[PDB]
RNA sequence: CUUCGAUGUCGGCUCUUCCUACCGUCCGCGCGCACCGGCGCGGAAGCGUCGGAUUGUUCACCCGUUCAAGGGAUCGUGAGCUGGGUUUAGACCGUCGUGAGACAGGUUAGUUUUACCCUACUGGCCCCGGGGCCAGAGCACGGCGGGCCAGUACGAGAGGAACGCCCGCCGCGGGCCGCCAGCCCCGCGGUUGCCCGGCCGGGCAGCGCCGCGCCGCCGCGCCCGGGGGCCCUGCGCUGACCGCCUCUAAGCGCGCACCCCGCCUCGCGCCCCGCCCGGCCGCGCGCCCCAGCCCCGUGCCCCGUCGCCGAGCGGCCCCCGCCCGGG
């Protein structure tokens, strides 16, 4: 029969299998194009997602002049040091690599991630590697290949975790691009520039721009379609229960459809959301960078309390506008966007939430609390 | 006049709402709102600034009753978010008897009266009393 | 190993057919610039209108509709041969089939097939799609680099033909029985 | 014709796909097309096709609104439901029959049983490093406005556009907790009967109840959705067959909410590095064009048949713990 009133599917199919994701963390699978004749720039960092604030700023879009209240998430970012470069040529196959020369000296963050367990572990990585180097007349002469065989080049980086209160105490190695340069000579030279050296969410975003946080979502493990897909309940009167999808199909086709509401893991999914700007790109070592000059006190990322289920952020902080994928703690990577909002607002803060997030706090900084409360 | 920001829609069908103005009745029901299309199940929700069509009540004017016509609710009691981040909450629902070009029915508006429903209609703004 | 330029899909996939099902095992290269007879626009539609074809239940047991063009060439062949026999089997297996002249199989001896080339069979202005450009339009997104390394390969074929012709004109000017006998004693061969 | 050693039978709900003989929006084209608006086409299934009064009702009709096409899937959909309806046994009423009873005449009352099997679908699992990349499969932004254009074109007026850019709303989709809602696992305060001899402080009434409430879910809150390619109907350009003409015949331009790819979700396998760095196997390249086809219409024709050294180019195997705590 025809269904009768007119509804939409419920769930986006292009989001289908929803499993856990096999990735242990968000891989990019794609990156923001070379163009070659750009400045040689990087494209990505990885930090883990602190907690979320809520900033005034001054909006001039067309509202025009006035003061508006919308959340940013601190995204904490520690110095990420640089351990490789990867020269992957555009064969017909795709992109298929042409070798990578690892680096020397490699710190015990990194080399953790190879051994499941550190202290009952062979400790055998890379025994011969530093012996073939060290003199790097061996590396330079590796670099040398990829600048005569390849196109794309990507330096391979660790992220230090001791830095961040992260209780990994291993570091997770990613992939960024240096994309830009007149040639990929410029490109391998940058990423020789950059080696076993730190690389600063500074140097690779700037405020302003939009840039997509990649990453894996909260999970709730098995849910009902109602919680699932969202399946509307059926009315109270029904036996079996309501909480349920009705009808799984018609007797033709006899087999049920992959297009169907069916009951499974909700959450722990990698999920890219787009274009989220960044308004700040600081260092928390500087203990003003909530001070604004419509603040007139002291302030910094820390909030009284803690970030609440998260550490203290003791380092280089990107807050991006606007809720980003993953709980607190996840690793977030972030990309340059690749097609960011054509008319996006221009962005500056004039007051930064500071209060604690744990309960309810009407004390932006510690001091204010003793005085307060005498 | 000018674009609505979104606010929560405090009011469904079949929400029965005070009268501010004094020509209208005592009780303005809702009927339906306007620009309102809607999936399946969706009972139509006006909030304060909308255009919806109301019914005087049995309590209300004989001479203004048995007809449907627009009005725009003035105080909506569910929790809205202005940009600015404030949250204003009136104390009791009601709404104006405003004809499609603004006419206000009454002679005044009685009655706090929100702010976004001043920027969409102009005639409420110069008649309101108590802005908030 | 057959050269696929200017040979028709539907040909060259008898011709190969009977010699895996025979059991020689063959190589298929150059396959982008062979060619799916008929005008493009239809061309590209009866191959728009086979990938609509899909289980609706699940379009993963539904039937698998490939792009590169290689594949199109292959799957052409599993029809002419029984795919889910064992004897099939093993002659499937027995084909590779190289979209573009691969450094893999390179520097084999090539051959073509005269009889199944569009050139010695459709007339003139009947009208050919390659079955390169419908892979383009039905979802490959490979073409420019099969063209970049197949002009790179073609230019170092190129100095090679220089380097050629003198390795085997010094052969030939050392003419110093078989010769006077096995194409020429009342042999003729 | 198939089913009567039984295929659950009406509609609704819930949900999934499909089809064009397309109502709105997309692209043209024709008007008795000035404008607004209407009306007729051809390509077009992407998205939208609602909220309600009556009725069991499919239908019908009315009232709204962003003004509201038609159908199919065992009249999709009962081991999904609901039983209002129909359709058992109780009971009326009207008519018909002498009567038992009848009624395609109305009225009320009247168990909706069973998956733990197999498939299918959805998630999950089967000891082996990290970092990536492909084949395959899913595949998502439509629609409505306001602003400037513009009171301009157009029009005798009356009325009254548009491309473009901006700003929003609706629908859906993916997220998230600060804000503000909602919630409370054993927190803090209040109180009521009873039991602890009274105070203090406790129990018991399956959390006695009440007032807030934290971490956390969550929504009613916020955040994000701006791209390419062939082309369809066609609109044209040069230019014929056919001393003209011409959109088409050879060409050639432009070109659709469609389509295909991107983004995006999954991803068998594969690549690189590390550990180790080991074995095995093969022996072989000019290209281009067919209305120049430049010498054509040959060659190989012996993968064991006596071939097998190497060199050099490919391949091919090749390798990597858990338990145990916490999230």
């Amino acid at each position: 029969s025809h269904r009768k009133f007119s509804c939409c599917r419920k769930g986006n199919l292009g989001y289908l299998p929803r499993k856990r994701c096999t990735r242990g963390r968000g891989r990019c699978k794609t990156f923001p194009p070379d163009v070659q004749g750009a400045p040689i720039h990087l494209t990505a960092f990885l930090g883990y997602k602190a907690g979320c604030t809520h900033v005034m700023r001054f909006i001039d879009h067309r509202l025009h002049n006035r003061q508006a209240i919308d959340q940013a998430t601190i995204i904490d970012a520690p110095p990420m040091i640089c351990t490789a470069i990867i020269g992957y040529a555009k064969t017909p196959k795709g992109l298929r690599a042409v070798t990578t020369v690892w680096a020397a000296h490699i710190a015990e963050p990194a080399m953790r991630r190879f051994y499941r367990n550190y202290f009952h572990a062979e400790k055998t990585a890379f025994s011969t590697y530093m012996k073939k180097a060290a003199d790097g007349t061996y590396i330079k002469e590796q670099l040398g290949r990829l600048k005569q065989h390849a196109d794309v080049i990507r330096i391979v980086a660790h992220t230090q975790p001791a830095l961040t209160p992260l209780k990994q105490k291993k570091a997770d190695i990613m992939e960024i691009q240096v994309n830009g340069g007149a040639n990929v000579a410029e490109k391998v030279d940058y990423a020789y520039a950059l080696m076993e050296k730190p690389i600063s969410i500074k140097d690779v975003f700037s405020v302003g721009a939009q840039i997509d946080t990649i990453s894996i979502t909260r999970g709730r493990g098995f849910e009902g379609v109602v919680t699932r897909w969202g399946v509307t309940r059926l009315p109270r009167k029904t036996r079996r229960g309501n909480r349920k999808v009705a009808c799984i199909g018609a007797w033709h086709p006899a087999n049920v459809q992959y297009t169907v509401a069916r009951a499974g893991q909700m959450g722990y999914f990698h999920r890219t959301d787009t274009n989220k700007q960044v308004f700040m790109i600081d260092t928390a070592e500087n203990p003003r960078c909530c001070t604004t000059e419509f603040d007139l006190t002291d302030k910094s990322i820390n909030p009284v309390g803690g970030f609440v289920n998260y550490g203290r952020v003791q380092g280089d902080f990107i807050m991006i506008k606007g809720t980003c994928p993953g709980p607190k703690r996840r690793p977030v990577v972030m990309r340059n966007a690749l097609l960011p909002h054509r008319n996006c607002p221009p962005v500056q803060l004039q007051w930064i939430s500071t209060a604690s997030k744990f309960g309810h706090g009407i004390f932006e900084t510690v001091e204010e609390r003793r005085q307060f409360y005498a | 006049i000018g674009n609505k920001f979104r606010i929560s829609c405090g009011l469904p069908v079949g929400a029965v709402i005070n009268c501010a103005d004094n020509s209208g009745a005592k009780s303005l029901n809702m009927i339906a709102v306007k620009n309102w299309k809607g999936h399946l199940n969706r009972f139509p929700k006006a909030s304060v600034g909308d255009m919806v069509l109301i019914t005087v009540g049995r309590d209300g004017k004989p001479e203004l009753r048995r007809k449907v016509t627009p009005a725009v609710v003035v105080r909506q009691r569910k929790v809205w978010r202005r940009k600015d981040g404030v949250w204003i909450y009136f104390q009791d629902n009601a709404g104006v008897i405003i004809n499609p070009k603004g006419e206000l029915k009454g002679s005044s508006i009685t009655g706090p009266v929100a702010k976004e429903a001043a920027d969409r209609w102009p005639k409420i703004s110069t008649t309101a009393e108590c802005v908030h | 190993v057959i050269d696929c330029k200017g040979h028709i899909l539907g040909r060259l996939s008898a011709i190969v057919a009977k010699e895996l099902l025979h059991g020689h095992e063959v190589a298929l290269v150059r396959c982008e610039k062979a060619i799916i007879s008929g005008a493009f626009r239809d061309v590209k539609a009866h191959y728009l209108k086979k990938m609509h074809k899909r289980t609706n239940f699940n379009h993963l047991r539904g039937p698998f509709h490939f792009r590169a063009p290689a594949e199109i060439v292959r799957r052409t062949i599993r029809g002419m041969i029984p795919y889910k026999t064992v004897r099939g089997s093993d002659a499937m297996s027995r084909l590779r089939v190289y979209d573009g002249i691969p450094p893999c199989c390179a520097r084999y001896k090539r051959v073509v097939c005269p009889s199944a080339m569009a050139y010695l069979c459709l007339r003139p202005e009947r009208r050919r799609c390659e079955v390169g450009r419908v892979a383009h339009e039905i979802g490959w997104q490979h073409a420019a680099d099969v063209e970049r390394y197949e002009k790179r390969r073609l230019e170092e074929c190129d100095k090679w033909y220089q380097d050629k012709i003198q390795i085997d004109k010094k052969i030939a000017e050392a003419a110093e029985l078989q010769r006077i006998n096995a194409e020429l004693a009342k042999y003729g061969y």
